[PDB]
């Protein structure tokens, strides 16, 4: 949920500030949040920065920022979001997807991608080598 | 909200776990990272966790931070190439003498191609495989995109030459990571070793024998940066303009401080001031992609390769499929001697011409039977050779180990198969 | 074509006018040179030396151009290359030779050259002084008196021998194992090209200190070849062609 030691975002933030006012430019908004490895599209630019004081020219100071960035990492997907999203593709209650069933969602199904891929993620979620796959099992298994 | 949406959510979590098996592999098998604390525990199940990617994003963290605190006020020339370098998106390129590309362009990773072969035993594991152990990662070198020059700006990596078809894709992936160098090799050669070295002999000075310098952490030497895709571009901002206020040459110094810096400019002085390595985990397969071929490849490197296309265009001659088969059986490419053996058909007076052939190195140097028996590889087109009764396998060698028979070399590779076979006929 | 050729009348007057300090040659005709090249690329337990191929046709076709018979001996164990030097140093065209050559090349250590079956808790090792024994003038009386040229590329009381061991000289090289070229190595390439272009004017020792010269830039400095074990006595002109 909430933000913890992730506060080096300041580090980001003080790379930026040409000033020790800790005031980065609105124009610099992107910039900074690219150097987060953040992609934002223009759209969401200008809500946050008609959120943020629209009067005062090009001024966001780091409390603005950090509110933003909360957010920005609350949006990310969840553990039991993604399992949601497993049990979308079974039906059966059973716990387990075929891999051939699987395989027909991500072939006629989500962003096209390339036969080996599908076949190395298919390999990924079969691991004893049977046609289930227990799609609970196995995120459990990633979220550390 | 769509089914699409929670599919796209499934694939993203697959391939999420791809690159945490690879990263897995990277920092518990790695005998370096344990002496720099940043080693990880092996998985405890068949599987490795998310916590592999976790301890990426940590150690690169942790680079950022060590950077950042090197230099931590920063001038408004600093700050404007590093915004240029955080807004510029990068071409990542890998080169190889091999066909990687059809209609789409798949490139596998060292350890992939190790469990498709399926070869029953592992043989002695090279240094950089346990220093690094990044084997499961397709390999890259990186160039600036926001050109209309010719495609591949740069064409060698670590002054090495990888192959003549250079693959170019233009996308970052979302679980590579990037260091400064090679993660093997942390140190950059001089100048007379690097590609573009006239451009800077010609415009620059002292920067020629400043920039000949060890790359590393504050740890010490040997302490390699990685960097996660996130954080790449900062990193590696942070590190050039540390090495640019080092340097002395002012004319370099405000040649990438120019606030109108050209693109092709500022490849080549990443290319210089640093040699920058992409790592993407596993496999690469996509349809986006460029191939270049920069020159002609020799029938050597194309037997090596496996480029049946070019070695079909070169191979029109019994003569020269007596080079081919040569340099098959001295490579151990046993399913490419198969192909020529197929195709050509091979009597016992083209072994012994081949025998007479000085042009070629192997055949020169070793008997026919030599090169049959060197490895257990060979095993199926010495069984040709044997079966078509092209050889008699209990000739005795006249050129390297004389007196010697194909029992010897088998019994010296100790593979059992063939010394049973030898044994039998 | 590459190797340079000493002309004749050049050939005669330096046997006729420093006889006395150089080692004599013996005619063309009826002359039985040898020279044995030992190399093992496939080790059981070490890394594998890949570009050996190109070092051996070089040296061979180097010590044939310079009128040398190459043997060619690789993958041998320890015990296999004391036997096979031993063969080497019994063979009797010595009678009829005037020099030899012994090209080895393989990983090594500071006391000798590695064998293929070669690991830290078992060692396999052919060491230097079993080599400087087997050819000394007691135990090689074919090469007594006659100059003999150890070639050595290694990777990563007894005064009785200082009275036995005599006319030796070693060049080695030990460049670690990865540092360069998968198509050869330096030092054999710097050597063959020495050679090449200075065996017609220059003795054998002069050659050695050009191919140490090309080893004095800043780069390869850490990696000159050394002259050790020097046992001459006199100076040995190879002309070649000749």
């Amino acid at each position: 949920l909430t933000e913890e030691q992730i506060a080096e975002f300041k580090e980001a933030f003080s790379l930026f500030d040409k000033d020790g006012d800790g005031t980065i430019t609105t124009k610099e908004l992107g910039t900074v949040m690219r150097s987060l490895g953040q992609n934002p599209t223009e759209a969401e630019l200008q809500d946050m920065i008609n959120e943020v004081d629209a009067d005062g020219n090009g001024t966001i100071d780091f409390p603005e920022f950090l509110t933003m960035m909360a957010r920005k990492m609350k949006d990310t997907d969840s553990e039991e979001e993604i399992r949601e999203a497993f049990r979308v593709f079974d039906k059966d209650g059973n716990g387990y997807i075929s891999a051939a069933e699987l395989r027909h969602v991500m072939t006629n199904l989500g962003e096209k991608l390339t036969d080996e891929e599908v076949d190395e993620m298919i390999r990924e979620a079969d691991i004893d080598g049977d046609g289930q796959v227990n799609y609970e099992e196995f995120v459990q298994m990633m979220t550390a | 909200g769509r089914p699409d949406h929670c599919a796209n959510t499934v694939k993203n979590f697959l391939r999420k776990s791809i690159a945490a098996q690879s990263y897995s592999k990277m920092f518990s098998q790695g005998t370096s990272f344990k002496s720099l604390n940043l080693s990880l525990e092996a998985p405890s199940g068949a599987r490795s966790s998310f916590r592999s990617l976790e301890h990426l994003d940590k150690v690169s963290r942790h680079y950022i931070s060590e950077i950042i605190q090197k230099v931590h006020p920063l001038s408004s020339d600093e700050r404007h190439l590093l915004s240029i370098i955080i807004n510029s998106n990068f071409n990542f390129r890998h080169q190889s003498n091999s066909n990687l590309s059809n209609n789409i362009l798949n490139i596998k990773s060292f350890d992939k191609i190790q469990s498709e072969n399926i070869q029953t035993h592992k043989n002695t594991y090279s240094e950089d495989i346990k220093e690094i152990s990044n084997h499961d990662f397709v390999f890259f070198g990186v160039e600036i995109s926001n050109h209309q020059e010719k495609l591949p700006l740069n064409k060698t990596h670590h002054t090495v030459d990888f192959g003549a078809n250079a693959y170019i894709i233009d996308h970052d992936s979302p679980y590579g990571y990037m260091t400064l160098t090679d993660h093997f090799d942390n140190a950059i050669p001089p100048v007379f070793y690097h590609e573009h070295q006239s451009f800077f002999l010609d415009n620059f000075k002292e920067v020629v024998d400043e920039v000949s310098r060890y790359v590393h952490g504050n740890q010490g030497k040997t302490d390699v940066p990685i960097f996660n895709t996130k954080d790449m571009r900062l990193g590696i901002g942070l590190h050039l303009i540390d090495f640019i206020r080092k340097s002395k040459d002012q004319g370099f110094r405000e040649f990438c401080y120019n606030k109108n810096i050209d693109p092709v400019s500022l490849d080549r002085i990443i290319n210089f001031v640093f040699q920058l390595e992409y790592h993407i985990p596993r496999m690469l397969s996509t349809d986006n992609f460029k191939k270049i071929k920069l020159r002609d490849i020799s029938l050597e490197d194309a037997i090596k390769a496996s480029n049946y296309e070019e070695i079909n265009n070169k191979v029109t001659d019994k003569k020269m499929a007596h080079q081919a088969l040569a340099y098959s059986l001295g490579n151990k490419k046993a399913d490419i001697a198969l192909y020529l053996l197929s195709k050509f058909n091979f009597t016992k007076q083209d072994v012994a011409e081949m025998e007479k052939m000085k042009n070629n190195r192997y055949c020169n140097l070793y008997d026919v039977e030599y090169l049959l028996s060197k490895d257990g590889a060979n095993y199926k087109v010495l069984e040709y050779f044997i079966n078509n009764g092209l050889v008699d396998v209990n000739k005795k060698f006249q050129k390297v180990n004389s007196g010697d028979t194909m029992l010897d070399n088998a019994m010296k590779s100790k593979d059992s198969k063939m010394i049973d076979f030898l044994l039998k006929n | 074509d590459a190797l340079k050729l000493c002309p004749h009348e050049e050939f005669l007057r330096l046997c006729k006018e420093r006889a006395e300090e150089i080692y004599p040659i013996k005619e063309r005709n009826n002359r039985t040179r040898l020279a044995l090249i030992i190399c093992n690329t496939e080790f059981d337990h070490l890394p594998p030396r890949n570009g050996a191929d190109f070092d051996i046709t070089g040296m061979k076709e180097l010590l044939e151009g310079l009128d040398y018979s190459v043997d060619v001996e690789e993958n041998l164990t320890a015990r296999d290359m004391e036997s096979a030097l031993r063969a080497f140093a019994t063979r009797p065209e010595h009678k009829s030779s005037d020099s030899t050559f012994l090209v080895l090349m393989s990983h090594g250590i500071l006391e000798g050259i590695c064998g293929t079956v070669h690991d830290e808790k078992k060692p396999d090792v052919l060491l230097y002084d079993t080599i400087f024994q087997i050819f000394n003038n007691r135990n090689c009386l074919s090469l007594k008196d006659k100059p003999k040229v150890i070639i050595v590329q290694a990777a990563r009381d007894a005064v009785y021998k200082t009275h036995v061991e005599k006319d030796f000289i070693a060049f080695c090289s030990s460049t670690p194992h990865n540092v360069d070229s998968t198509m050869g190595s330096i030092f054999i390439t710097q050597l063959i090209t020495c050679f090449q272009k200075y065996s017609w004017c220059c003795h054998l020792e002069e050659v050695f200190r050009k191919v140490q010269q090309s080893f004095e830039t800043p780069r390869a400095k850490a990696q000159m070849p050394t002259i050790e074990r020097l046992s001459m006595t006199r100076y040995f002109y190879l002309f070649p062609g000749n």
